[PDB]
């Protein structure tokens, strides 16, 4: 009968929801027992899900990102509900926990390494597949372990397999880790120092040294890659260091051929690529000011930017004194200054045939 | 921080679950009830699992169950045969009782059957959306989860592989004769798999798992074990046969295991040019070699005959799709595919030079009969092209019927 399967999921409900009310019925009596009915009347059909918003209830399978909401998963393992053998041994009554990535890295690193250890203690696995079992379940930890976080801020040779895989892949994920320029260059510090006593702290000594029981080929690999890490991590953190209406704001741009004067005195690249950021922002500021106030406005626009190349000739001067950007500047900043001399033009035609 | 009541919340849901009211179910998440305090609030267990096991109706009613079999409150939430689990791991660094416990402590609650079915679909089948509903909400790391879940799928597979006196000679005989012929049988897997078809090389990577798979149940059934005790005891008619397959068996294990690892590491390179682009595989074949070259300055006819009639069935089956789905990207696209069986080709030859210098039968078949039937339909094409720009200066007092005969020609 479906009544045992009916009342069986409601006391569960009951129990794993812990909303006392009448809301069985506020919420069921629609698609909810019909979906329930044809779930386990049809083939094929394996999960469902069920949702407790702190006190109300979702019978469904897309998760809300609603504090305070829980889990249950059910599924009948066979196709229906049988009245012969008992339906009480449900083989899955799950509840879990609002969070899903903090319970699949507690699930990982807590509850089911038993399934590795005592079946292979058991029948079934005593080959190879037990070591493959243990590496790639060690594999789900990494892996658990490292794209949370990351994201938001006899016996011998297999132990040195085991070792030497987890370092293998975490170097992969090192080798990936070598206002967009300060942002960029301040994060990379940040992130390189982080990993950098996540290399040099205790345990990871001691893994290197046991795995230097062994002496093979790989430690001289780890080696050229802390050589790697240290260099970048410190002139990171050395630029870091030296990186710490537009008419009233001219003066602040003496600071800038300042900034200009006093670091040179890096590296080129990045220089006129900061340039190029400065000329970002400088149209920014003349998109944001925009027939004979226009031309008015478009000579407050021109002769800030006359302060703006003048500006970068007085740092020519005076780096003569204490190529390749030229160019450069002009591509960006004359594509604009073409731009509006057009349109400016244009209202100064427009004004002269306003007299008409 | 509360012992007690996160206690009685467990007490209450494991007799929900279970059925044991209020007794032992109490008495033995109360007993010991140091551990009870340092699991909850300190340091040391991320979980205090109480196991139920049964010893009289095999737990199948499930309704309440007697305390004469013994639970354990231990870290371990283990799995054999017998007890039913409940972990209730708690998701908090500090056990802190304001938050409630049916929100973090997920229950344990575990099919009596072993470890095939409940830990795939707690793995790969239950949790299918939230991560890719978190693949709609805003990530980058996409890249290497997908195949993260398609090694889940392989447990799946793996799993659904592996787990699935007169008196005295009628025994011996009865499960002799059975299981000797069982095993001079799968002593012979490596006849029926030499046929005539265009067949796909991770098939011969299935094939060698099944051996291995069929490998393990028998030499796990073997080790019912009343059975061989009497053979010990008959030894004073198949024990002669015993011991010779014995040996048949531990040398057939032996060099089975060898080809399975060895034949593993070649599929992270071999696997591009199973479903990706005609100008891949190109790129792909210096890697190719270099996997195929030093895994044979190690172990013969075997590997040469399947491997290389194999793959370059694949080959040939994946650029004779890529080309069926026009002139223009006919001709590009048979240029493509007559270039990689040349550079395939040039490869092995210089392959065979290299195996020459430091101490091919169906390549010749196969590519010979491709190239050849290339060839042909792309020179057709290119005098179909290049006649092709007649085709609409339709207004000259001379090209009216002319073009009906390179249609008849055509058709």
């Amino acid at each position: 009968v479906k009544d045992i399967r009916f009342d069986y999921i409601r006391d569960r409900v009951c129990s794993c929801l812990k909303v006392p009310d009448s809301a069985y019925d506020k919420l069921v009596s629609g698609d909810g027992r019909t979906s329930l009915v044809q779930f386990m009347e049809e083939a094929h059909t394996k999960r469902l899900l069920i949702m407790l918003d702190g006190k109300d209830l979702s019978a469904t399978v897309k998760p809300p990102p609603k504090f305070k909401k829980k889990t249950v998963y059910f599924l009948k393992l066979q196709e229906t509900k049988l009245d012969n053998d008992n339906i009480k041994k449900l083989v899955i009554h799950g509840e879990i926990s609002e969070n899903p990535l903090e319970t699949l890295a507690a699930i990982s690193q807590d509850v089911f390494m038993p399934v590795l250890t005592a079946p292979a203690n058991q029948q079934g696995w005593p080959d190879v597949v037990a070591k493959e079992v243990t590496e790639n379940l060690h594999k789900f930890v990494s892996n658990v372990f490292v794209t949370i976080g990351q994201m938001k801020g006899q016996d011998k040779i297999h132990i040195l397999e085991s070792a030497i895989v987890t370092w293998t892949k975490q170097i992969k994920n090192v080798l990936k880790a070598d206002l967009t320029e300060l942002n960029f260059w301040s994060e990379r510090a940040a992130n390189l120092n982080s990993i950098h006593e996540q290399l040099t702290s205790e345990k990871t000594q001691k893994v290197v040294k046991v795995l230097e029981l062994a002496k093979s080929t790989y430690y001289p690999a780890f080696q050229r890659l802390f050589r790697e890490v240290e260099a970048a991590q410190q002139e990171a953190n050395d630029n870091v260091k030296f990186l710490k209406l537009v008419d009233l704001f001219k003066p602040i741009m003496h600071t800038l051929m300042l900034i200009w004067k006093h670091s040179k005195s890096s590296s080129t690249r990045f220089v006129t690529l900061m340039q190029e950021i400065c000329n970002d922002l400088i149209m920014q500021a003349c998109k944001y000011v925009p027939s004979e106030a226009v031309d008015k406005l478009r000579m407050t626009l021109r002769v800030l930017g006359t302060f703006k190349n003048y500006y970068f000739e007085y740092r020519a001067l005076s780096m003569q004194d204490t190529k390749f950007q030229n160019n450069s500047l002009f591509a960006r900043l004359d594509s604009f200054l073409e731009r509006c001399h057009d349109m400016m033009d244009l209202m100064s035609t427009c004004m002269q045939f306003n007299r008409l | 921080m509360a012992l007690d009541n996160r206690h009685r919340l467990i007490v209450g849901k494991l007799a929900e679950a279970f059925g044991l009211p209020e007794n032992v179910i109490e008495k033995t998440l109360t007993q010991d009830k140091q551990a009870v305090n340092s699991f909850f609030t300190p340091a040391g267990p991320p979980s205090l699992v109480f196991v139920y096991q049964v010893k009289e109706d095999k737990l199948k009613d499930g309704s309440v169950g007697p305390v004469d079999n013994k639970p354990t409150l231990h870290r371990i939430g283990p799995h054999e045969r017998i007890h039913n689990s409940v972990y209730f791991t708690r998701l908090n660094p500090k056990g802190i009782n304001e938050k409630t416990l049916e929100a973090d402590m997920g229950s344990g609650e575990l099919s009596v059957l072993w470890a095939l079915e409940n830990f795939k679909a707690i793995v790969s089948d239950l949790y299918l959306p939230i991560m890719q509903e978190q693949q709609q909400w805003g990530k980058m790391s996409t890249e290497y989860l997908e195949d993260f879940l398609s090694s889940t799928a392989k447990f799946g597979s793996m799993l659904t592989e592996a787990v699935a006196d007169d008196d005295t000679l009628q025994e011996m005989e009865e499960c002799l004769t059975e299981w000797c012929r069982e095993a001079e049988l799968l002593l012979n897997q490596t006849n029926k798999i030499k046929d005539g078809e265009e067949r796909g090389p991770d098939t011969e990577l299935e094939y060698w798992r099944t051996r291995m798979s069929n490998f393990n149940s028998i030499t796990e059934h073997l080790k019912k074990e009343c059975k061989l005790v009497l053979g010990i005891c008959s030894h004073a008619k198949a024990y002669l046969r015993w011991r010779g397959l014995d040996v048949q068996i531990t040398d057939a294990a032996n060099e089975s295991k060898d080809n399975v690892k060895y034949l593993a590491t070649l599929e992270k390179s071999m696997e591009p040019m199973y479903q990706g682009r005609v100008t891949d595989i190109t790129e792909s074949l210096p890697a190719l070699m270099t996997n195929v070259r030093m895994m044979y300055t190690i172990a013969t006819a075997e590997h040469m005959t399947r491997l290389f009639t194999k793959i370059t069935n694949q080959l040939v089956r994946r650029c004779k799709e890529q080309i069926m789905e026009d002139k223009v990207t006919l001709i590009g696209n048979m240029k493509v595919s007559v270039e990689l069986a040349n550079v395939y080709r040039q490869q092995y030859r210089l392959a065979k030079e290299t195996l020459a210098a430091q101490p091919e039968q169906a390549i010749f078949l196969k590519f010979d009969l491709s190239s050849k039937a290339l060839h042909k339909l792309i020179d057709m094409f290119t005098t179909i092209h290049q006649f092709s720009s007649l085709e609409q200066h339709t207004h000259i007092e001379g090209l009216d019927t002319m073009l009906k005969s390179l249609n008849n020609i055509i058709d």
